[PDB]
């Protein structure tokens, strides 16, 4: 939901949390570049794997 | 750097062997190392590659496994008990004497890390030491202790080059 | 920067000869 | 006898060109290529070895029955020191017998189940058969199979850790099956070394083979990239649009106690999954994956606790053994212990209260060491993007790219 | 076109700084006369040589680096998907499967 709090069950206080701007854009970019990596190998195989016409028959 | 230059002495020795099967010791050996690394999946593995005949054969294997069976549960007051059950000959001993060193430091960094408060008798059957560290860790580490309720507190404690190859690509 | 060039110059180079041969 | 003559005829033929015209003879058979000839055998190989040996030995290993007289480990002994000092680029152009002869010899040692002495072969024949590093040929397979039967996972890391971007012709044989042995084989490999992130990539690719009809080995590769995606991952990942269609048609019915594995795997309830994998435990057992859905079912558990740390800051560890179902504080305790230790939460356990404190701080990105963190995942991309162009030049110089 | 200027600008400062030095040791050795104002400015411009060496000051130099690295990185991105555009642009026209 809408809500961001962390509930502390010690003391029963519902604090509300703030995310970091900085850390999450370095997060999701980092994120973004272990994905882009391992697409592009996927594809250079698949580039392979095509011109030598490899299939299950 | 020197104890790097042992490692890697005895891994290809197994590797080539006249029949597929090298000498006892050297079983016994690997075993034993892959333990001090923490490296469990590749010891476990190593157990199951040993053919049935020559484990049962020499009992000396089968006390490096019931150790790592131990530390595979990652259980912490167990493995001293273990590694104490048998006797193992001065050939293979001093690798047991690092291999408890490495636990014994393992729990200290866990403990410290994992914990902000911890009971003296659990704390103890980590660290492996419920013989002298009860009093001397409360006056040389700073480590508060109170007494009675038995708690512990831990506490905690060229460039331009690369640029420019940035650069030269983008550009190119 | 004059690696880069050469090299791009030179498959350019390459793809013209084959190209001009065949054309009469 | 004309044979001993025939072979210096051979020597004036060698040496002075004509490589051509010697491989033209060499596929002519020749009637056994006289297979009694093992007594002048040690003598024929004169100065540092010739490729006529590899030649001969190929085609005496295909009797269908009785190989190599009981004898067999006195042969073995001279292949061993074969592949070790043939040398010369004269192998290359015979990618088919050598390959041939690498697929025998891992069809001997299975029979015999000794497969740890092909291991130290099947390492050397790789290294110079290939052009480079990142090509893939026939016999990787083959040393993945053989290290995974004897179970020596480590030999086989440096050919695992390379991404493979060109195929092996071979002078043609070459089908589909070697290519997916390698795939699938590499990924049991990981699965062992609890290697979940590459695991999970080495079955996609086994899957995404085009493909018109269901095999044994990609059936069995669906199945694992469901498990490995539900450990690794909270759910089953999305395979790529251009995967074959026989997957999707004729492979995931044959799958469906994994699917509905999956569908449990959904909604958090460690209780109705255990019943499920008991239900069709006859299933998750013949196919011998078993042992990967009892790690389904403690990563279940660890997955409720990371996700503890959405919504709490300080839980108590009597009540924190209630919604992910652990039956006591004490167990509880040990499962936060374990999951600090592996770096998959980061939480305190304080034992004064009975609470454990969810910290989810893990670093500020102000350090040096994160600094020359990306400049690695930099200098990956850009070496990377260095061979994708090195590979485009070649298209634009191709005779037949021109045309059009 | 950008380095060449910032060697200009060190070479002057390179250029000042070794007039200063060489009147400092001529003072020392005896050439010129013993002026002290002069010296006592050399001393003062030698103990502000360490320039805000803080801790702070090396944190938000961190994060100055860190900010740049990952503006690099989105971008090394960006020139590797256009290169892998191009590449597949030029394989489609050639391996064309009709």
């Amino acid at each position: 939901g809408l809500i961001s709090a962390r509930v502390d069950s010690h003391s029963k206080i519902l604090y509300a949390r703030d995310v970091d701007q900085r850390s999450t854009t370095f997060e999701k970019s980092l994120l973004m570049g272990k994905e882009f990596q391992r697409r592009a190998k996927a594809m250079m195989l698949r580039a392979a794997v095509l011109r030598n016409q490899i299939h299950v028959k | 750097f020197s104890f790097k230059k042992l490692l890697d002495q005895c891994e290809n020795q197994e590797l080539e062997a006249p029949g597929g099967i090298a000498t006892p010791p050297v079983y016994g050996q690997l075993l034993a190392l892959y333990l001090l690394h923490n490296d469990m999946n590749n010891a476990r593995y190593l157990w199951k590659r040993i053919p049935p005949a020559i484990k049962s054969a020499n009992s000396e294997l089968g006390g490096i496994w019931s150790v790592g069976q131990r530390i595979w549960q990652r259980d912490f007051p167990g493995i001293y008990t273990t590694i104490n059950a048998h006797q193992w000959s001065e050939t293979v001993q001093p690798i047991m004497e690092a291999l408890r060193d490495a636990t014994r430091r393992r729990a200290f960094a866990l403990v410290s890390q994992a914990y902000t408060s911890i009971i003296a008798d659990d704390f103890a059957a980590f660290v492996g030491l419920p013989v002298e560290e009860a009093v001397k860790g409360i006056l040389e580490q700073g480590w508060q202790a109170d007494s009675t309720t038995r708690m512990v507190l831990p506490r905690k404690p060229q460039q331009l080059a690369r640029l420019t190859d940035y650069v030269a690509f983008l550009e190119n | 920067k004059e690696n880069h060039n050469r090299t791009q110059q030179q498959v350019e180079a390459e793809v013209t000869n084959i190209k001009k041969t065949l054309k009469a | 006898s004309a044979l001993e003559q025939f072979v210096n005829s051979v020597r004036q033929l060698s040496a002075q060109g004509q490589m051509t015209q010697l491989c033209e003879l060499i596929n002519k058979s020749g009637e056994l290529l006289a297979k009694n000839l093992s007594h002048l055998d040690t003598v024929l190989g004169a100065l540092d070895v010739q490729e006529h040996s590899l030649g001969v030995l190929a085609v005496l290993f295909v009797k269908f029955s009785m190989p190599s007289v009981p004898d067999f480990e006195t042969l073995f002994s001279q292949v061993q020191l074969f592949i070790s000092t043939c040398n010369g680029e004269h192998i290359r152009y015979a990618t088919d017998t050598f390959a041939g002869l690498c697929h025998q010899l891992t069809n001997a040692l299975v029979e015999r189940k000794q497969p740890l002495r092909g291991i130290g072969i099947l390492k050397q024949a790789i290294d110079k058969m290939q052009m480079n590093t990142n090509q893939l040929t026939s016999i990787h397979a083959d040393l993945c199979q053989l290290c995974l039967l004897a179970k020596c996972f480590k030999p086989a890391l440096p050919y695992l850790d390379v991404d493979m971007m060109d195929i092996c012709k071979e002078n043609g044989a070459y089908d589909a099956k070697h290519f997916l042995c390698y795939y699938y084989y590499g990924g049991m490999i990981y699965t062992g070394l609890k290697n979940f992130e590459r695991a999970l990539y080495f079955y996609e690719q086994a899957i995404t083979t085009p493909a018109m009809a269901v095999s044994h080995i990609m059936l069995e590769s669906y199945k694992k990239y469901i498990l490995v995606s539900l450990i690794l991952l909270g759910k089953v990942q999305q395979l790529p649009k251009y995967t074959s269609q026989i997957v999707g048609r004729f492979i995931k019915p044959l799958s469906n106690a994994y699917h509905e594995l999956a569908q449990v795997y959904s909604t958090n309830n460690p209780s109705e999954l255990r019943n499920l994998v008991n239900k069709h435990s006859e299933t998750f057992t013949r196919d011998n994956n078993m042992g990967l859905v009892k790690q389904c079912l403690s990563s279940l558990y660890k997955k409720n606790i990371q996700r503890l740390t959405k919504t709490f800051l300080t839980l108590s560890l009597q009540d924190m053994a209630s919604r992910v179902q652990l039956s006591g504080p004490q167990e509880a305790e040990k499962y936060v212990l374990h999951m600090i230790e592996d770096g998959e939460i980061f939480a305190s356990i304080n034992q004064k209260d009975g609470m454990v404190s969810f910290h989810d701080n893990p670093e500020k990105y102000n350090n040096p060491a994160m600094l020359h963190n990306i400049d690695q995942e930099m200098l990956k991309c850009i070496e990377l993007d260095e061979r994708l162009k090195a590979m485009d030049q070649e298209i634009t110089v191709n005779p037949q790219f021109v045309q059009k | 076109e950008h380095l060449i200027a910032q060697h200009s600008a060190i070479k002057m400062l390179h250029s000042r700084v070794k007039l200063i030095l060489e009147y400092v040791k001529a003072s020392e050795a005896g050439e010129v006369p013993f002026n002290h104002e002069i010296l006592r400015e050399a001393y003062a411009l030698c103990h502000c040589l360490p320039v805000l060496s803080t801790d702070k000051f090396k944190t938000d130099f961190y994060d100055q680096c860190n900010d740049v690295g990952l503006m690099a990185y989105l971008g090394t991105i960006t020139k590797t998907c256009n290169t892998m555009n191009q590449f597949v642009n030029k394989f489609n026209v050639l391996y064309d499967r009709q």
